[PDB]
């Protein structure tokens, strides 16, 4: 065929049927030449193993990048607190790792690590030291945020945000050139570490998926099968997303489930195993780099009791209640950024948000602590070996009020800041903030339950289930349940979320609680809206995304969505013969239609095929270059084989999808979703009457939603 | 390396003596309560009880990996900053891709920041 | 509409589009009446929660039945060995559970448990005692097999076989009335225990899915939404299958993955969480009954080393090599049962197979031991506490030859007997025999590797990876890898299998080995055929199953598959008007067509709709009963509103799927698979030319396969 | 119940004394090496080492559940066998369902055993 045929412009949807046709044609061509020569056999073998090789490379790259990002973020987050002069490349934990000056009260206290006050003022303690630590923390947060936003803006503007919504749109057939490119990969890799160091209310777990999605895309250029076909490239992208989730949470099964449930519009059977293998390889790479078998390991000796489900369900009620609120809040803010004037100053907005976050976080120990480290601490149980402040009250009698107040203040601060942090022009993840909020809520609930059980053990439930004066209630489990509930409420993921939490915890004994909590949260979220945060952002950005939930009215019919309608003039049509190249070029230039139907005759209106505008222009230009005399006067004939008429039957889709005008849109939407059609041709009495494009369906659904 | 490995252990407060920490660089077989704790405050009859109460762990870290990752990340960040400075100050087949990417980045920067709305 | 419209005959495929249309119409009707009255609101609330209630009931029933089946099978399997006179209801382990006469050498030795020789002959040891034990074991196996086969034949002979192939066919839209009924449920529940007790080379894990699939079906009759719609019922069946796998292996995540990957042709997003919840509930029920947190718990202290992957891959080579062989062997036998004369005597065949199995199994201790118990023993590591014969050699120096010979004999016996056991007319599972074969192979490989490492520690690989004179090699892990490889080779499941094995083991540190082994096995199996054992049995039974793997030739077009063709007369067509009821009845009786197209006129051949034969006859009979004077002379008009003409527009599909004759079958198959169409109407120039039914596609694919 | 619970340990062969088993009915707090093993063959200085070498586990079983499940399964099997015998010997809205099921099972039994090929 003519070079460039079958390609698409930026910000356009792909035709899955045509992609499958091209893939099958290429497979036939490759397999036909296998017997021709040994080199052809080797090429065919490479083509067969192209999927395995690309998934392996994507997993390796994702694991390496995740390990590097984690290590760099851990190293930089402690630069705000102080510096290790002896080894500038060691964070607070690593600098104090091998020091014998440690103390039981302070595990990370050793003379090697010097706080900024000691570096400049020269005193480790005192009002001046505290003031200088405050100022240096603020300055470092501002510097990191400014560097991240500047790098995002200058080099890869697409690196901002989690990227899960855009990945969801892309995997549905949308095209965003440069989103999954090398520049975006590098810039997001650097800026994720920078933003996590800045201390903003965001995470690097969810965004890592984008990183993975980038790597595979790049690797898709090393294999012609996946470089030339968009559907195969999107399958590779789904595998990359699974690997990214796996490295983010160390949950290969959870990553595969997330890919299947959230981001993959189409998930063939082979993609399941390919994604699983890629995720496993990436997890192996991370385990061979980062450790220096679970991240949020927990040890709840007491098995969870049945009555504890009731508090857990309560956490679910919270998890949804915040979730929906966030969806109502963040979007309300994000839309404002797209409508008000503060969106014209992204760098200033990021700097101000970082300033506020650091200023309000430094005074409170929980907020100052890293969000991932805060979740780690909240997930641990209280015991004689531990010396966390949260457990102080337990050691005092068995201040609880002070700890509860601090936790509540941290929860309020994180809830308020996550709304203003998500959507800014830096790589921002929603998993870590939501998990931290839910963990704080669950820790508070568990502390309350423990206090009730200890002080009121006379109650029949506690006495029967719990031995008097026993540590049956584990606040760590409550924090885990709260984190899972909040994540489910904000994202609405149900099975992938539970499996990811279980893998990131390693505890299979708490599957039933988590699930239940998640369920509750989801339902509560669905009470205030069935759209998740990612889907809400997709709608806000106006991406052409079609979801199974969206449905049309029963009365609506195909005739009500046909493009020609009444006011619009007759839809562009190409005659089979007796038509000049100049006419085709003029029609292409005049109209923005993605494609044009072809009819036997203007009066007959008997359908022949569909000619895409891009293919039309590419073929016309290539024919003009190759063959002399094509000056626009030569006629163009689409019929099967002096003027040397141009032959355009190759670029013609001889089997355009056709539906009847009386067919309800209820079935048209189902056809579009299942088959991934880009356009359908509504016919009546065997002739062409109109065209219904995926854009028309999306516009109708958006209008109906706006009316609501 | 002596920095890569350690063996440390933590004892909770037993009777009069409060909880304490003891670390030293030994191999796995040497890492134990009696060897690590020297001297041990607890009396003779309670020595073993203290050992059970205390928890000793031997750990190993890859300092070289952290070193290399930090160094490469810092070099990449510095190169990116220098290239940015050259772009904003000095600039006013590889080259062709470079200007094509410059036009592309101008486009996407207009799309993401100036408008925030690429609806297609 | 007329009562009975929308139903299907036995052994027919459902139209998924029509089922979705009916479901949406019912949803509209239910939601429209919500404001009418409070009782309507309660009915709507019940309808909304119908899915949750049905999945909960299915999970509870599946868990209870799985626990009962497991306990009964465990109790009966030991009846062959002996009896506990003091408590006839205790197996060998339970009878000896609280006895102080136990010994270290014999854990289950106590005077309470009496072997049949002691009961009759009166001596626990001696040639006569051994002979009598042999005879009684054979007699009990024969009695159990005869009772199982007789119960299957008399009451619910659909209970034979695993049922996974038939479940796969049903979930694709096929209808088998009585397969998932109450009679089948009860008979399979009893006969699974009976067959497992008989000692035949089969399992009760895979077949349990059928049990679950039955329960939900019954519960689907308690909810109108799922009782009236076939697609919703099939979603409930998918959830039931997930719960069944969960109870079989205690793997709710594994059960969901198996449902998604193997048995569910269509798996909506909601079905994922519904199946997960049902599986979790069923697992909870099983954990609340059977224990009296993992079944095949293992303790491999030494972490798996990288070089151990190479032996594991070898096991994969075995796993596939046997797998394909079994697919080639069992089918070859099964086809013979359908072609030779020994299939006319199912009871005799079952009795003979049981006789041979018992006779050859009793002499060898491993074969005599229960297959599940054999897998349990093989999965354990060797240590000072254990006293298994397999580890005797390790205690002797550190007879290995005797243990290896016994394991090889057991492997050969199981491999030979599984071919002749699968397919007989009793509930037979393939998971347990395949896992046992793979476990024996892996145990042999691990013993060989341990011997090589100990005797030849000078080798650089062993010396570097393993400390000299250390138990680094764990034969239990090798047995687990071999079992996983064999199961993957025989079933070709990739991710669901790995997750099921991990959950049934509880060890997350061995995910990478298992996966790799599975991959190898699958590939090796794919080298000798891409069809699994379940798909092979589906093809053997001739069920109308369409799979994504099957594809047509490029040259093939729709015109080559249209029903009318050339030799066949013109396809039946109904005129819009001027047509009598007698003509319609005569056409219905004469032709076996599932449906008839409707045209405006005979000459015009302008399509109007599609009238299903069942709906046609039901409507005609109902109209005759309701309205007097319909004696066949009255004309039938399908057009929109003295003879009182019958109105049949309600039963007419006003939007029958239409394709062009030039459209390649490559796209027709994709449309049929994605949309689950039951028929398509091939048209040319806007008129009706032919009909392509799913039966035609299946027949063409079967013919092409037969030619190969 | 005394039958439901038990506590037993197994000791591997230590020096001269071979491995041994000891079981008794006690509570969890009583279940330990010293209490369960009485007398213990090992000498005075090796008593503690023997305790580490040995492993005592406290277990509980639900005898009532196994009782009930076995009883109900046996009753169901006996009822099924009696109904079968009645069908083959005695027989030659509930009744209507019974005869409809009889016809259905006859037809589907013909499909399964007689032919094995119910292709549609
Ligand atoms: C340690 C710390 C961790 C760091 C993380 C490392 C992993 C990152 C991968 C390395 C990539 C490197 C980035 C090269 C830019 C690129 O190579 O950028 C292409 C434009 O020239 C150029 O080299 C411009 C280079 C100007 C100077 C470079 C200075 C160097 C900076 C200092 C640090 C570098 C160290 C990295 C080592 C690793 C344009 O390529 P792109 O960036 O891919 O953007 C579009 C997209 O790929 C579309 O893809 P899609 O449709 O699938 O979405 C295509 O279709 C379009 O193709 P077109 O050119 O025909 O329009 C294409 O432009
Ligand atoms: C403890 C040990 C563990 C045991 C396991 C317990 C769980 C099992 C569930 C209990 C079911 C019980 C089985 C009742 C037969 C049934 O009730 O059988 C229907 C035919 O009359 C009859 O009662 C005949 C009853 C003659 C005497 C019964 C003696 C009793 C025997 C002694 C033991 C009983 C104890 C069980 C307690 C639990 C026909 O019903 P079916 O068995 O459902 O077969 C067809 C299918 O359901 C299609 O479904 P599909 O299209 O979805 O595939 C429908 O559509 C067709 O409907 P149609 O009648 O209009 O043709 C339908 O016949
Ligand atoms: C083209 C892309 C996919 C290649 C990416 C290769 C990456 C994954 C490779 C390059 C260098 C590798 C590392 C090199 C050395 C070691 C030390 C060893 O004790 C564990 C593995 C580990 C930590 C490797 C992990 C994988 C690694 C990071
Ligand atoms: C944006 C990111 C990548 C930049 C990170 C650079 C950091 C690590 C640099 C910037 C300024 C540096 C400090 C500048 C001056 C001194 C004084 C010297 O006697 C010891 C090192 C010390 C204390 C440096 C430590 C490292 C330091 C904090
Ligand atoms: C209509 C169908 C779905 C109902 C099925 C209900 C089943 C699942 C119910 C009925 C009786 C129940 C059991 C009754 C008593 C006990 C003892 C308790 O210590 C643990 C739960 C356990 C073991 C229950 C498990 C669930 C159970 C088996
Ligand atoms: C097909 C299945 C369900 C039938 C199971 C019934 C079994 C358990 C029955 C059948 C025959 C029975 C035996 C028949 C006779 C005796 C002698 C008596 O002094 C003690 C019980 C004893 C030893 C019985 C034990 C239980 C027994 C083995
Ligand atoms: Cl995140
Ligand atoms: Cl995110
Ligand atoms: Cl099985
Ligand atoms: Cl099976």
């Amino acid at each position: 065929p003519i070079p460039g045929v079958g390609t698409y412009d930026d910000f356009h949807t792909i035709d899955w049927v045509r992609e499958k046709c091209k893939d099958r044609e290429r497979h036939r061509r490759i397999n036909s030449k296998k017997k021709e020569s040994a080199w052809e056999m080797t090429k065919s073998l490479y083509d067969a193993w192209s999927g395995w090789l690309v998934v392996t490379l994507t997993g390796l790259a994702s694991g390496a990048l995740a390990g590097l990002i984690d290590i760099a973020a851990d190293w930089m987050t402690d630069l705000k607190e102080g510096i290790c002069l002896s080894a500038l490349w060691y964070n607070h934990e690593q600098c104090c790792w091998g020091s014998n000056e440690t103390t039981f009260e302070e595990r990370d206290k050793c003379p090697q690590w010097k706080t900024w006050a000691e570096l400049i003022i020269g005193q480790a303690e005192g009002p001046g030291s505290y003031i200088m630590n405050y100022i240096m923390y603020i300055f470092w947060a501002l510097s990191f945020a400014f560097l991240a936003v500047s790098l995002v803006k200058v080099f890869a503007p697409y690196a901002c945000g989690s990227g899960i919504p855009e990945i969801k749109t892309i995997l549905s057939g949308f095209i965003i050139r440069g989103y999954l490119g090398k520049w975006t990969l590098m810039i997001k890799t650097i800026t994720l570490v920078l933003a996590v160091a800045s201390g903003l209310s965001l995470g690097k777990e969810g965004p890592l998926v984008h990183v993975a999605c980038c790597c595979g895309n790049i690797f898709s250029y090393l294999f012609p099968k996946y470089s030339t076909n968009e559907a195969k490239k999107r399958e590779v992208l789904s595998a990359a997303s699974a690997a990214g989730v796996s490295v983010a949470f160390g949950a290969p099964i959870g990553g595969v489930l997330f890919s299947l449930e959230e981001v993959s519009y189409y998930f063939p059977l082979k993609t399941l195993w390919r994604s699983f293998f890629a995720a496993l390889v990436a997890a192996f790479v991370l385990r061979s780099i980062n450790p220096f078998l679970v991240l949020f390991y927990v040890e709840y000796h007491t098995p969870w009791y049945l009555f504890e489900l009731f508090p857990f369900i309560l956490l679910g009620v919270f998890g949804g209640l915040w979730g929906a609120f966030f969806i109502r809040a963040n979007i309300a803010w994000c839309r404002r950024r797209k409508s008000t004037k503060f969106g014209k100053y992204p760098v200033l907005e990021v700097i101000i948000v970082a300033a506020i976050t650091a200023v309000i976080a430094f005074p409170n120990p929980y907020t100052r602590l890293n969000t991932s480290e805060l979740i780690k601490e909240l997930f641990t149980d209280c015991g004689p070996l531990e010396s966390s402040s949260l457990c102080d009250y337990r050691n005092d009698m068995n201040g609880v009020y002070s700890a509860i107040w601090q936790l509540c203040l941290a929860l309020i601060f994180k809830i308020i800041m996550t709304v203003f942090t998500f959507g800014i022009k830096v790589p921002s993840g929603l998993f870590i903030p939501s998990m931290a909020i839910g963990a704080i809520a669950g820790r508070i609930v568990g502390i309350a339950v423990e206090q009730l059980a200890y002080y009121h053990h006379d109650w029949f439930i506690f006495k029967e289930w719990c031995e008097v004066g026993a540590d049956c209630i584990t606040p760590g489990l409550y924090a885990m349940v709260g984190a899972a509930a909040c994540l489910g409420g904000v994202t609405r993921m149900t099975v992938s979320l539970v499996v990811i939490v279980f893998e990131l915890t390693g505890g299979l004994e708490y599957i039933v609680p988590l699930m239940a909590a998640v369920m509750t949260s989801k339902w509560v979220g669905d009470a205030f809206g069935r759209e998740g945060i990612y889907e809400a952002h997709i709608r806000l950005n106006g991406y052409p995304f079609l979801d199974a939930k969206e449905e049309f009215t029963h009365t609506t019919l195909a005739a009500d969505v046909m493009r020609p309608r009444r006011n619009d003039p007759p839809l562009a049509v190409l005659t089979q013969d007796n038509m000049t190249v100049d006419d085709i070029e003029n029609m292409i230039n005049e109209t923005s239609y993605n494609g044009f139907p072809v009819i036997m005759s203007k009066e007959s209106q008997r359908l022949v095929g569909f000619a895409l505008r891009r293919d039309l222009t590419i073929a016309i230009e290539s024919a003009r270059k190759k063959q002399e005399g094509i000056v626009g006067s030569s006629r163009v004939c689409f019929a099967q084989h002096s003027p040397r008429p141009l032959k355009l039957r190759s670029i013609l889709d001889m089997s355009p999808f056709t539906v009847t005008d009386h067919t309800p849109m209820e079935i048209v939407v189902d056809i579009f979703r299942k088959l991934g059609l880009r356009q359908c041709l509504v016919t009546h009495n065997g002739r062409l009457l109109g065209i219904i494009t995926k854009k028309d369906i999306l516009r109708h659904m958006a209008q109906t939603a706006n009316q609501d | 390396s002596s920095e890569d490995i350690r063996c440390k252990c933590i004892c909770p407060p037993y009777r009069n003596i409060s909880g304490h920490i003891y670390n030293q660089n030994v191999s796995q077989k040497d890492c134990n309560c009696l060897h690590v704790v020297e001297p041990m405050p607890v009396p003779g009859h309670d020595v073993e009880a203290y050992c059970l109460l205390c928890e000793c762990r031997y750990e190993e870290r890859s300092t070289t990996t952290i070193k290399v990752i930090i160094v490469i990340y810092l070099s990449v960040v510095g190169a990116l900053l220098l290239y940015m400075a050259f772009l904003m100050l000095v600039d006013p087949r590889v080259e062709g891709a470079q200007q094509r990417w410059k036009l592309q980045v101008q486009e996407q920067r207009k799309t993401v920041f100036d408008r925030h709305k690429m609806l297609s």
